[PDB]
RNA sequence: AUGGUUAUAUGCCGCCCGUCUUGAAACACGGACCAAGGAGUCUAACGUCUAUGCGAGUGUUUGGGUGUAAAACCCAUACGCGUAAUGAAAGUGAACGUAGGUUGGGGCCUCGCAAGAGGUGCACAAUCGACCGAUCCUGAUGUCUUCGGAUGGAUUUGAGU
RNA sequence: GCUUUUAGUGGGCCAUUUUUGGUAAGCAGAACUGGCGAUGCGGGAUGAACCGAACGUAGAGUUAAGGUGCCGGAAUACACG
RNA sequence: UGAUAUGAUGCCCUGACGAGUAGGCAGGCGUGGAGGUCAGUGACGAAGCCUAGACCGUAAGGUCGGGUCGAACGGCCUCUA
């Protein structure tokens, strides 16, 4: 009862029914992984310009 | 109704939604639960991980009627005052004429302090309070006195 | 023998009619798209296309999520419409004096707004007000806060709340989910 | 509100002017077009008596027909026949000449036949086969006014306007060429000429470059 | 039984490129990628720790965390009818930046100063880019350059 | 036999529970027949609450 | 309702192209060309009818 | 008379259906013929979607009152689910702030003949934070001197605010 | 652009080109594309896959592949061997 | 959507498209019974049955004439199996 193994056919025809997607990139991506001493100090940049930008504002 | 199912709709066509070569039958993969480790684990990881093993301790004759201490935030808290008197409280916000709110009575066992009172002075009668529960009571003016 | 670069046939895959047999809807319906099509403002082309929705694609307002919509800079005197059900928010203790134009409003909305010596209108009377929407603000519940949408999307390392029916321990909190049984999603 | 004729005559008056301007530029079109052609013809006579030789310039625009059917199209040459409008046999279009443009008419060589029209071919095609691409909707040609509607903004206000943007290919040749639908040729009335289509030109079939014998085809498709 | 571990079928990618082995040379340390910098990736076969796999080889993606001895570099990989983003803490020695955006900053600054330099001066600027037009018409002189006839050639052997 | 993202339910029929439904029809005949029970024991308390 | 065609249908063919109406009066379809007396280069023609 | 139906003649075409199968007219299986019967139903618990009533609530119908009597109508207290989560548990328990900042965002508002500029931005999406629980660290005033756990954190964590 | 939900399916086969085992096979197994399955029409007499072309009901015209002595619609056409 | 004439799920203009197994969805045809209605049909002939007789619908089917027959049965709006 031996059959087929393996076979890449219609793989290609069926990848683009739904026509192969991109990832739809974004502005400000995500800070996930991104080396922790940095990614520490990012948030003290950013609460320390926006303390800054609202005192423009008093 | 049947009249308005899909039965009605595959008279004159032969396998009846189920398929040719599928040829639906009886049980072909088991009854119920079964083979959640083996021929079923791509569907019992992924939806539901977590259900095969034991975690932490047993409690031989729990009574839920000992654990029963319904929460109530401080964003209410003045629902248990009624709608006539409402009004007639939250003006005048002043010590020695304070409403009393009977939270046990009302069905609660804990408040919690979710926000924002107004400045209104209130006695709460609770069993048990939170930490900010307390201090936002406090700031507004009010104790809380714990009751049994 | 064409070479089809689309799929023939399709259909818009948007309501065009509302759902429901609710006859005072469907002239709403019947009054909108006469605005929506002969006055061209897109006002009217919005309420149209938010009068067709199903319940769960309009959630319910609160009746304090409009008192921060009058806390917005010079929205303060505009007519806030709501496509849906207006409901009411005992977390809140002040409430302003605005009009509010509305689908359904529940009975302790209502009687909130006319406290505060508002008025609560319905969508034809906002038409007879604005019809080419003047001074308004489209107000929209959050759709993403239902229960359902918890369960969307569910998968390992996905974090959407496996559907169960009853919850705490021995119920989905071992091998799976925690790195002392296995693995750990 | 009279209406009857103080709006009426008004209207008869600026359609007067748009017909006054465009049998004006129709005159500057053809007098260009002419004293065009002579001078390649005296470039030529003036290079031959200088010992010499005129190259002619390259061919600016072809006009591709689609030769093949629907099926048993690979997926590269299916996908460039998708990016150039023919989606059926028969079907023609107009092609600006560039590199990128060329690639594509070598991919796609075994299953369409092109060429360089005259200004004749192009005349007839549009006043015949000519439809526009307007809301997308297949609007037949039949009036200036469709035109201009249209092309108003690049100028393009009469049918002579389009031939002018498609002949001489303008600056505005991707909207113009755009905005007119695919024509959708018959097959020819004298026939194709040979036994076998699908070989290459110069092998005696019909697909590749047909180059001014495109007009041969296309008269004949129109 | 079937091999497919993390360095098969990789005899000649890793291979180190005839008469350059040895140590790298030292311009690959002292490159500074900033976070948004393109660069493409070429495994060094000397340099064992932080390579690639052998997919991402030749690949081309952008810098998103930078570290002490390596950079973290977004891929797109095709998988199935979707793409996913992968994320890559390689080593320099494996990297290098691409020229193809030289090809863009250096296209950017002539472009802004085309529009400046035509703002002054006669704007029409045309700055997009052009394919590669047909050629235009010319006059050939056969004086020195009478054409030769050439004609076909007749079978010979020479063997 | 397990396939959606569906709850993991817990239906107890295994056994023979077909031969032990119990519907109620009778709450509206149960329901009269106890007024009238209640009534004619009033009538035998004659003076007395039930 | 219905696409008449031009270059037939002379009132079709006259309502598009105001210039047609022109083109039939001065006929500029069959007009003559200038006779010009030029004559091709020696060299031209020595390597026209070359073996 | 045209036309329609019908039988027949003529020209060309047309292999028994159903089924399993890569492939059935098959030298594969069932089918002599006819009439009637004949196969995705109901229930318990659920997923998505939709419609409807109400809405931080909701669900009268276990039961009671009633009745023209298995209907209809009316109702108290409970209880179920929801409004709080997280921990194995003891337990603890959701605002620094216009309930945050940025990037888009329909609609509305102001100027304009328009093109456009600016303001406000619901939902929704991306991000950086803040709050609550668990884990790990810190351990203030105090102390039945070993209890207490303030304050501050952390590439940790949650089916949360 | 995005989301939910669910059916059937999870025996495949052939053709061009690349290619493995085999002396080979209407053999066994791969790669890419196109087909058949799931598909009728014109041609190859006949045939699942080849060539042409993909199909609502009709009318007119033109062709594709294939053909034009007769069966058989269409030259016992013309030209050089 | 402006009435004083009737379909706004309407009417009308415009363009393109139409193969199909397994399968999904939609609009309908028919049957047994239930609620409402047509103050419906009917011993002066209901239902049924027969009818190379007619009409409507792409179709599921519906309608009429003739014969036979003798006691009940339909159209429409919904419910139900």
């Amino acid at each position: 009862a031996k059959s087929k193994n393996h076979t890449a056919h219609n793989q290609t025809r069926k990848a683009h029914r739904n026509g192969i997607k991109k990832p739809k990139t974004y502005k400000y991506p995500s800070l996930k992984g991104v080396d922790p001493k940095f990614r520490r100090n990012h948030k003290h940049a950013l609460h320390g310009t926006a303390k800054a930008l609202a005192a423009a504002k008093k | 109704p049947s009249r308005f199912t899909k039965t009605r709709k595959h008279r004159g066509h032969v396998s009846a939604g189920k398929g040719r070569i599928g040829k639906h039958r009886k049980h072909p993969g088991g009854r119920g639960m079964a083979g959640g480790q083996h021929h079923h684990r791509i569907n019992m990881d992924k939806y539901h991980p977590g259900y095969f093993g034991k975690v932490g301790m047993r409690y031989f004759h729990k009574q839920q009627a000992h654990f029963w201490k319904p929460v109530l935030n401080l964003d209410k808290l003045w629902t248990l005052i009624p709608e006539d008197k409402r009004d007639q409280y939250l003006k005048s916000a002043s010590k020695e004429t304070a409403p009393v709110i009977d939270t046990l009575a009302a069905g609660y066992g804990k408040i919690l302090g979710k926000g924002r009172i107004p400045n209104v002075p209130v006695i709460v009668k609770a069993r048990f309070v939170s930490k900010l529960a307390e201090e936002k009571i406090r700031a507004a003016g009010g104790v809380v006195e714990l009751i049994a | 023998g064409i070479d089809h670069t689309s799929k023939q046939h399709k259909r818009s895959g948007h309501r065009t009619a509302p759902k429901s047999d609710n006859v005072y809807l469907k002239l709403l319906v019947k009054l909108y798209t006469f605005l929506a099509r002969r006055t061209d403002a897109p006002f009217n082309k919005v309420v149209l296309k938010a009068l067709f929705l199903s319940k769960i694609n309009r959630p319910p307002v609160s009746v304090s999520r409009i008192a921060r919509a009058l806390k917005q800079e010079g929205a303060a005197n505009k007519t806030v419409v709501v496509v849906g059900t207006v409901t009411d928010d005992a977390r809140i203790f002040e409430f302003p004096k605005t009009t509010v134009a509305a689908l359904r409003f529940t009975a302790g909305a209502r009687a909130k707004i006319v406290k505060a010596g508002g008025e609560c209108i319905t969508l034809d009377q906002l038409a007879v007000r604005a019809p080419k929407g003047q001074n308004t603000l489209i107000l929209r519940g959050p759709r993403n806060s239902r229960e359902a949408v918890r369960h969307f999307g569910m998968g390992p390392h996905k974090g959407k709340a496996p559907r169960i029916l009853s919850t705490g321990r021995k119920f989905e909190r071992a091998r799976g989910r925690r790195r002392s049984k296995g693995f750990k999603v | 509100a009279e209406q009857v004729a103080a709006e009426r005559a008004a209207r008869k008056a600026a359609n007067k002017e748009k017909r006054a301007i465009i049998l004006e530029r129709n005159a500057a079109y053809q007098k260009e077009y002419e004293t065009a052609e002579r001078n390649i013809i005296q470039a030529k006579r003036d290079a031959k008596a200088a010992g010499s030789y005129y190259v002619e310039a390259q061919h600016k625009l072809v006009f591709v027909v689609r030769i093949k059917g629907i099926n048993k199209i690979p997926p590269k040459p299916r996908k460039v026949l998708q990016l150039l409008r023919l989606t059926r046999i028969n079907s023609g279009t107009f092609v600006k000449v560039t590199k990128a443009t060329l690639e594509l008419l070598k991919l796609i060589e075994p299953y369409v036949a092109y060429g360089y029209p005259s200004y004749s071919t192009i005349r007839q095609l549009v006043y015949k086969r000519g439809f526009g691409k307007i809301n997308k909707q297949r609007v037949p040609l039949s009036d200036n006014a469709i035109i201009e509607a249209n092309l108003g903004k690049y100028g393009i206000l009469s049918i002579d306007d389009l031939i002018h943007e498609i002949i001489t290919v303008g600056p505005h040749f991707k909207q113009a060429n755009n905005f007119l639908w695919p024509f959708k040729l018959s097959n020819p009335s004298g026939g194709w000429g040979v036994p076998r289509k699908f070989k290459h030109f110069i092998q005696g079939g019909s697909f590749g470059n047909r180059e001014e014998f495109i007009n041969k085809l296309v008269k004949s498709m129109n | 039984g079937k091999s497919h571990g993390y360095r098969s079928r990789t005899r000649y990618m890793f291979q180190r490129d005839f008469r350059k082995h040895g140590a790298v040379h030292l311009s690959t340390y002292l490159k500074v990628y900033k976070v948004g910098d393109i660069v493409d990736i070429k495994a060094n076969g000397s340099i064992q720790k932080g390579m690639p796999h052998k997919f991402y080889q030749g690949k081309t993606g952008v810098v998103y965390n930078v570290t002490k001895s390596s950079v973290g570099v977004i891929i797109n990989k095709m998988v199935g009818n979707r793409y996913l983003e992968k994320r890559l803490n390689l080593r320099v020695e494996h990297i290098k930046h691409s020229k193809c955006r030289q090809e863009f900053l250096e296209r950017v600054k002539a472009n802004a100063a085309k529009r400046a330099e035509a703002k002054a001066q006669g704007v029409a600027v045309q700055l997009k880019r052009q394919p590669a037009q047909p050629r235009e018409s010319r006059i050939v002189s056969t004086e020195g350059n009478v054409p030769q006839t050439l004609a076909p050639v007749p079978y010979e052997t020479f063997i | 036999a397990i396939s959606k993202n569906l709850p993991i339910l817990k239906n107890h029929f295994r056994k023979h529970w077909q031969e032990r439904v119990k519907v109620h029809f009778d709450q509206a005949g149960k329901k009269v027949s106890r007024r009238n029970a209640r009534a004619t024991r009033a009538a035998k308390i004659a003076p007395r609450p039930l | 309702v219905l696409k008449k065609n031009p270059l037939k249908n002379k009132q079709v063919l006259l309502r598009l192209n105001p210039y047609a109406k022109v083109f039939a009066a001065e006929k500029l379809g069959s007009k003559k060309a200038e006779k010009t007396g030029t004559k091709p280069a020696a060299v031209f023609t020595e390597t026209l009818k070359h073996d």
